[PDB]
């Protein structure tokens, strides 16, 4: 039972992922970061608006294969010093 | 509300040196289903002068939510920070399964809050009388997603009800020149547009000024460690 899944930015690229049901999404999460060259703290994912988090499992949040995840980029106005 | 020393402390505490990635709330918490989070690095974006992130304005909204139904307040739906630029960028199927599971029509009050190139604002959908508003604590205009917004209740009603809407028993309003602006501080733009969807989620006009803000921050941190608000 490994489930393909999709994970879609905001740049508009794909990139696929094949994973175990039961494994927690943070390896999913590792694996797309370094990839892209992104920090972990300045971006988010989300199930159909929904956040999920490291610890969650696929069958956790029922995802069924073939979904997509989207990561957003983190929303803050500025920069205090 | 003059804060109690010991919450002054745990606020202080919130606020205070400790690990970025330490996770200081979540609801519903462990062991949930994800399950929105709070880590101080987010909490610490409630400092005075700070700006709030995406994560402290989704999970106040979402405690406005459980509010609502344990106080008999108006069927209050609130969407996702990420919900607006995703629709404005990609249209009504990018959105439509984030709302599985819900009769959004069923609802009495939507709220939308809306992060714009720096700063945040909130569009109010009320169904019961079938009206859109844009508040925004720099004054700008928001008819233009307004009518996005409004396009999106068309195409949900349509796909999920199978019904039309008759958009021209729906209506837009911005607000008038003094109806509660301040831009002199975007930095507060976020504290705006959650005291606004308090007030608005109850019905109650909005009275609060600039001048309670700092107040409202440091109560707000108060909020989200306990999952209640005062």
């Amino acid at each position: 039972d490994h489930i393909n899944l999709k994970v879609a930015g905001q740049d508009g690229s794909v990139v696929q992922f094949k994973i175990k049901r039961h494994t927690p999404l943070s390896k999913l999460m590792k694996a797309y970061c370094e990839r892209q060259g992104l920090s972990m703290r300045q971006i988010r994912f989300r199930f159909d608006g929904q956040p999920i988090n490291e610890t969650d499992t696929p069958a956790q949040l029922e995802m069924e294969d073939e979904d997509t995840i989207d990561v957003f980029q983190q929303q803050t106005g500025g920069v205090y010093l | 509300l003059e804060l109690t020393e010991d919450m002054e402390k745990e606020i202080s505490n919130a606020l205070g040196h400790g690990p970025q990635d330490e996770i200081l709330s979540s609801a519903p918490p462990p062991p949930a289903k994800g399950g929105l989070r709070i880590t101080r690095g987010d909490i610490q974006t409630l400092k005075n002068y700070h700006w709030l992130n995406d994560e402290v304005i989704n999970f106040y909204m979402n405690l406005l939510v459980e509010r609502n139904k344990k106080q008999g307040y108006p069927a209050l739906h609130v969407f996702s920070t990420f919900f607006y630029p995703k629709l404005k960028s990609g249209g009504y199927q990018a959105v439509k399964r984030w709302t599985k599971g819900v009769n959004l029509f069923e609802q009495e009050i939507i709220l939308v809050p809306i992060h714009r190139k720096v700063h945040w604002s909130l569009v109010v959908i009320d169904l019961r009388k079938k009206c859109l508003k844009y508040l925004d604590s720099m004054g700008q205009k928001g008819h233009r997603i307004c009518e996005i917004l409004l396009q999106y209740l068309q195409d949900e009603s349509k796909t999920k009800r199978n019904s039309d809407l008759n958009l021209l028993e729906w209506t837009h309003h911005s607000m008038k020149p003094h109806e509660i602006p301040q831009q002199l501080n975007g930095s507060d733009s976020g504290m705006f547009t959650c005291k606004y969807a308090d007030y608005i989620s109850r019905d109650k006009p909005i009275t609060f000024t600039q001048h309670q803000m700092p107040l409202f921050r440091k109560k707000m941190v108060w909020e989200i460690l306990h999952q209640q608000l005062l």
